[PDB]
């Protein structure tokens, strides 16, 4: 049972860890589209800035 | 003779532990079944996060 303790102690740290992980992609949520809303938005009009 | 002699006795049961303290083997047995699953839970939906 204390085995059981111990895994279930690094499991209640694991759960949490990857549960705290998991916001950070939200983070980037923003970062990886709407950043590629500033990319293709912006060279779609550097192609455009020739003319 | 002429001797009817029909009977009977008592029994001796053998000490058996005599108490309750088989309880507590058998409270970590009850926890072994019940702090257990949670992990699976908890894995399953880790997993699926």
């Amino acid at each position: 049972e204390n085995s059981i303790r111990e895994l279930h102690d690094m499991f209640m740290d694991m759960a949490m860890l990857v549960e705290s992980q998991g916001e950070m992609i939200d983070r980037i949520e923003y970062n990886v589209e709407h950043a590629v809303d500033y990319v293709e938005r912006a060279v779609s009009d550097t192609k455009k800035a020739v003319k | 003779m002429a001797e009817d002699a029909d009977m009977r006795n008592e029994l001796e049961e053998m000490q058996r532990r005599a108490d309750q303290l088989a309880d507590e083997s058998l409270e970590s047995t009850r926890r072994m079944l019940q702090l257990v699953e949670e992990s699976k839970d908890a894995g399953i939906r880790t997993l699926v996060m």
